[PDB]
RNA sequence: UUUCUUGCCGGAGGUAGAGCUACUGGAUGGCCGAUGGGCCCCACAGGGUUACUGACGUCAGCCAAACUCCGAAUGCCGGUAAGUCCAAGAGUGCGGCAGUGAGACGGCGGGGGAUAAGCUCCGUGCGUCGAGAGGGAAACAGCCCAGAUCGCCGGCUAAGGCCCCUAAGCGUGUGCUAAGUGGAAAAGGAUGUGCAGUCGCGAAGACAACCAGGAGGUUGGCUUAGAAGCAGCCACCCUUGAAAGAGUGCGUAAUAGCUCACUGGUCAAGUGAUUGUGCGCCGAUAAUGUAGCGGGGCUCAAGCACACCGCCGAAGCCGC
RNA sequence: UUGCCUCCUAAAAUGUAACGGAGGCGCCCAAAGGUUCCCUCAACCUGGACGGCAAUCAGGUGUUGAGUGUAAGUGCACAA
RNA sequence: ACCUCGAUGUCGGCUCGUCGCAUCCUGGGGCUGGAGCAGGUCCCAAGGGUUGGGCUGUUCGCCCAUUAAAGCGGCACGCG
RNA sequence: GUUACGGCGGUCCAUAGCGGCAGGGAAACGCCCGGUCCCAUCCCGAACCCGGAAGCUAAGCCUGCCAGCGCCGAUGAUACUACCCAUCCGGGUGGAAAAGUAGGACACCGCCGAACAC
């Protein structure tokens, strides 16, 4: 499941702002 | 295990499970007790095996208050079947547990054997819980 | 005792009263501004888009 | 494997329909329940259904005559 | 045997709210309001850390010497609003009282000695309602355990209550209960 | 102007929360004590004794989508005063011409599912994509910023950024981190480190290291071969006293011995224990090739927190 | 499973989906319809041959816990 | 039920490999209820090696004779 | 106008209730006496209905005082929440409970009639 966290995980940046389509 | 007797429904929606405990979170039946700080669904499982583990560790007297019950039940549908055809059958029983309720009391003399069987109870459960004393 | 209240943000993803009372306001793009009475009205108005604009008082 | 419900019926869209201080015209029905959750009140009828209407035109007002909520129809002064 | 009351500092509120409490909160003040027959519900900020010390050193129930701006007030802790997780206190209530005033309050009863070996001791009420002066407040009151027979009820009436002091509680609410040990084969039998 | 927004006024709710000795159910532990249980004297009368089970009641702590003595914020209905008003290009009515009726993800409230799915089904004067170009997120419909009339070899900014790639800071001040943490993860383990808060003793010399000991009643009574203190029960006794524990660990299978908790010493100031935290450590673990910062490289920070000072930056705004 | 009715989901207006959670309906009553007047239950204690907690009698306490043709909900003791 | 139904050929065997290490053998160790011989368990280690048959369509599996050993897996359950 | 009065009402119908203690009988309100007559009991002149004034404050009624139970109930805090910040944590500005505490409350207001100086 790498794949999934961590791009689920990169919503999390500060341009992001903990949001990002598709988690 | 804990299983109420009847519920007037036996299939609930899964309890919110959210805000701080604001009914039963003090000490009042033994002198030390497990208090709470994590949501969660103590089944009787858990619960059964932690009053076991605190009896195992002071074998000798002293009271034991399960001051929780588990009574709300979770729900399974069986195996190997998809989407649809309706809500399952219940097959497993909860407490639904809020940050701050004191989970399980005991009334015991001495102090660090109690301590240490309220932290081996602890270890059966979730949650992280704490030790808590009869005073502020 | 009156106000001026400059517009900052924009109103793409504003919701819509935010939007209505950016409109009644009379300032329609960022960095435009109005002057205006203090009264509870125009508090309340601004009360809504506090986070869109910013204000300062005259004088 | 079947679920042995899933029927309900349709909504009555009971509740209130006229608020207070609201004018109405004379017959306007006022609000619609079940039992009589809201008693008549001064120049207010009762239907054959619990459906309270006005018996003359004026503003709707409600009220607590005894420990009983109820609903009256207020004459407006003619301008 | 009068209690020396104890001298807090405390000053007037200038405004009030949760976002008031949680600023105070957050420098070390505890928000409290006095009442009484003063009359006048006043809003006070007083030292969060001196007023955990005082409670640590009289308990819950223990008369202050409130110096708001400068008068001089006397006080007694009514109720103490606090975290259940954090524990830290976030509110008191502060009745206004003077002196040769009967009023009452609830007083912990903390069971003192060794019992009989066989059998484990067991509160059931942990506090008892008295009625006291302001400054004879006894801030906690012993029962006595020494080697009873076997199990017996204690209630509030046949304890040493102090000088001064009156019962509030009905005499038949039981306190502390020695009940026998459970043996080997009696423990594990209860709980399921 | 009837639309919409904001202030005020008139309303009806039963949601969040809470409470339950206010109902319906669940449900923890006490207390008294029935009726029904057994027994005696002796009848199956009657009386009392007894683990009785222990109605009811009562004390204290609780729980609920289909519980409610209660109970908001918002939203909704109306009124009213204004606002916007060379515009929202707003309402409403009649008509001509439609397309649409497969939606997606994200925020908040929920059902189904295992409180799984980039799952599925609803609510939302919620948003964006659809039908959206431009800037940021390395790349990246739906996230953040911002809505493209055209031109310009002008300026100011937003999100994000300022060692080199790469425009602008190897910025200043005070601290923290040693893990390349930053630049993935759980239960749980742990003398990492900084700060704050109490507690025990402590130049009448305490913690460590160093020596003399650690006894007499007396191998306490339990089934067994010895429980003697070190299988497993009953718990915490006197005399010398300082120092002796119904004796702390090894091991003698039982003893003994090695020792210890505990007083006497020369030594010379700290010493041991929690609680709240700021950063770190371990747990840690897949298959083409570093490969869980975009790269080089970075602790002499280019990492983190708090203040401050500038600047860069869009098709946004201004300038012509 | 397909029409109708009631409740919860349903987020305090209305409305709101799923092979979500629970039940009813396809009738009945010439009175169980109209009006007029009159009354207050259930439960509990005490006293009574059958007769036992329990059947009918008497005294008291009893504001709603009874009942309302029929599901559920809203009502109703001013009484429905 | 996200791409593919105006075509992404579906098991086993053969040929040929390639990578991981969660080590079967060989190599280095710590603890043992390790005397030695031989083991048990954990840790480190991926360089090379890792057999031929009977039964069955077989994978799986059962067995036969060996061997230092006859490892487990990913690659469109690698490879038409 | 005075009333230890009698009626008829009202109040987001208990701050008014329950209970307890102590009083009153002018007219009134009652009880009380009887069933000849209207009228009545699913039997009962108990009720209702009709006639009367021997006795009464024992009740009902009303008055005064008690906070024991029931009721009402802040201020502050907290829960929850709208909107907005905010890389999960969390925070800010407005609204703000339930429970609990301080306490409140043994109702108040109105219109007619009765007796009384009038
Ligand atoms: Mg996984
Ligand atoms: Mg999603
Ligand atoms: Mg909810
Ligand atoms: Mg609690
Ligand atoms: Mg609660
Ligand atoms: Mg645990
Ligand atoms: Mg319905
Ligand atoms: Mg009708
Ligand atoms: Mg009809
Ligand atoms: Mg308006
Ligand atoms: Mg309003
Ligand atoms: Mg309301
Ligand atoms: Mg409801
Ligand atoms: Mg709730
Ligand atoms: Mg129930
Ligand atoms: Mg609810
Ligand atoms: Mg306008
Ligand atoms: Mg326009
Ligand atoms: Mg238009
Ligand atoms: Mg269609
Ligand atoms: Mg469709
Ligand atoms: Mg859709
Ligand atoms: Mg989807
Ligand atoms: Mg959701
Ligand atoms: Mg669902
Ligand atoms: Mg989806
Ligand atoms: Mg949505
Ligand atoms: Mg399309
Ligand atoms: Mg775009
Ligand atoms: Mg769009
Ligand atoms: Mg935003
Ligand atoms: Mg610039
Ligand atoms: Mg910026
Ligand atoms: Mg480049
Ligand atoms: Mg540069
Ligand atoms: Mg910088
Ligand atoms: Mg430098
Ligand atoms: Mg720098
Ligand atoms: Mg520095
Ligand atoms: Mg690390
Ligand atoms: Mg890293
Ligand atoms: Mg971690
Ligand atoms: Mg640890
Ligand atoms: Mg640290
Ligand atoms: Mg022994
Ligand atoms: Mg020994
Ligand atoms: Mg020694
Ligand atoms: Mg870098
Ligand atoms: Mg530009
Ligand atoms: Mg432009
Ligand atoms: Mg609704
Ligand atoms: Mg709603
Ligand atoms: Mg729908
Ligand atoms: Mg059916
Ligand atoms: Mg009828
Ligand atoms: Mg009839
Ligand atoms: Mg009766
Ligand atoms: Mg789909
Ligand atoms: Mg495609
Ligand atoms: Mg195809
Ligand atoms: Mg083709
Ligand atoms: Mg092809
Ligand atoms: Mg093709
Ligand atoms: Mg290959
Ligand atoms: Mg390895
Ligand atoms: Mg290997
Ligand atoms: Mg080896
Ligand atoms: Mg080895
Ligand atoms: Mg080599
Ligand atoms: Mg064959
Ligand atoms: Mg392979
Ligand atoms: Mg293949
Ligand atoms: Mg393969
Ligand atoms: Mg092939
Ligand atoms: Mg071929
Ligand atoms: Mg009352
Ligand atoms: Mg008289
Ligand atoms: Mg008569
Ligand atoms: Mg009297
Ligand atoms: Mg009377
Ligand atoms: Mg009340
Ligand atoms: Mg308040
Ligand atoms: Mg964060
Ligand atoms: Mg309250």
């Amino acid at each position: 499941a790498k794949r999934g966290r961590k791009k689920r995980d990169r919503k999390h940046s500060k341009a992001n702002h903990g949001k990002r389509p598709n988690a | 295990m804990l299983i109420p007797r009847k519920v007037k429904h036996r299939k609930q929606h899964h309890p919110e499970q959210r805000g701080i405990a604001s009914g039963g979170t003090s000490v009042s039946f033994g002198d030390y007790g497990i208090q709470a700080l994590e949501h969660a669904y103590i089944t009787n499982r858990q619960i059964e095996s932690a009053r076991i583990a605190i009896n195992r560790h002071i074998k000798r007297g002293g009271k034991v208050w399960i001051n929780i019950f588990p009574d709300r039940p979770l729900t399974k549908k069986p195996a190997e079947t998809r989407m649809g055809s309706g809500k399952g059958s219940p097959e497993w029983w909860v407490a639904n547990v809020k940050p701050g309720r004191v989970l399980f009391e005991l009334s015991y003399p001495d102090e660090k054997t109690a301590r240490d069987a309220l932290t081996r109870a602890i270890h059966k459960l979730p949650i992280k819980a704490r030790i808590v004393t009869r005073e502020e | 005792a009156e106000l001026k209240i400059t517009q900052v943000r924009s109103t793409i993803g504003a919701r819509w009263k935010q939007r209505e009372s950016l409109r009644t306001l009379g300032l329609k793009k960022i960095r435009q501004s109005v002057v205006r009475e203090d009264n509870a009205q125009t508090r309340g108005l601004i009360n809504t888009v506090h986070h869109l604009v910013e204000v300062e008082e005259v004088g | 494997s079947s679920s042995r419900n899933g029927r309900d019926s349709a909504a009555q869209r009971l509740g209130v329909k006229r608020f207070g201080g609201q004018v109405v015209k004379a017959g306007e029905i006022l609000v619609r329940q079940r039992g009589t959750h809201f008693h008549p009140g001064v120049n207010v009828g009762r239907g054959g259904d619990d459906t309270l209407f006005a018996l003359a035109p004026g503003a709707v007002e409600f009220g607590a005559k005894r420990g009983r909520k109820t609903v009256n129809i207020v004459p407006v002064a003619r301008p | 045997t009068a209690n020396i009351p104890n001298k807090l500092t405390a000053n007037v509120r200038t405004r009030t709210g949760k976002g008031a409490s949680r600023q105070a909160r957050r420098d070390g003040k505890v928000p409290a309001v006095l009442y009484g027959h003063g009359t006048d519900p006043q809003h006070l900020e007083l030292n969060a850390r001196d007023f955990a010390a005082v409670l640590r050193s009289h308990g819950t129930n223990a008369i202050l010497t409130l110096d708001i701006e400068g008068t001089e007030q006397l006080a007694l802790t009514k109720a103490l609003d606090v975290h259940p997780i954090r524990r830290n206190i976030q509110h008191a209530d502060l009745l206004v009282v003077q002196r040769g005033e009967k009023v009452t309050v609830e007083v912990t009863v903390l069971v003192e000695g060794d019992a009989t070996p066989g059998t484990l001791v067991t509160q059931d009420a942990n506090t008892i309602e008295i009625e006291a002066e302001a400054l004879s407040i006894p801030e906690q009151l012993t029962v006595s355990v020494e080697g009873v027979e076997a199990g017996t009820q204690i209630t509030a009436g046949q304890i040493s209550l102090p000088e001064g002091v009156n019962l509030i509680s009905d005499p038949e609410l039981l306190v502390v209960n020695v009940v026998e040990a459970p043996s080997a084969e009696a423990l594990e039998e209860e709980g399921a």
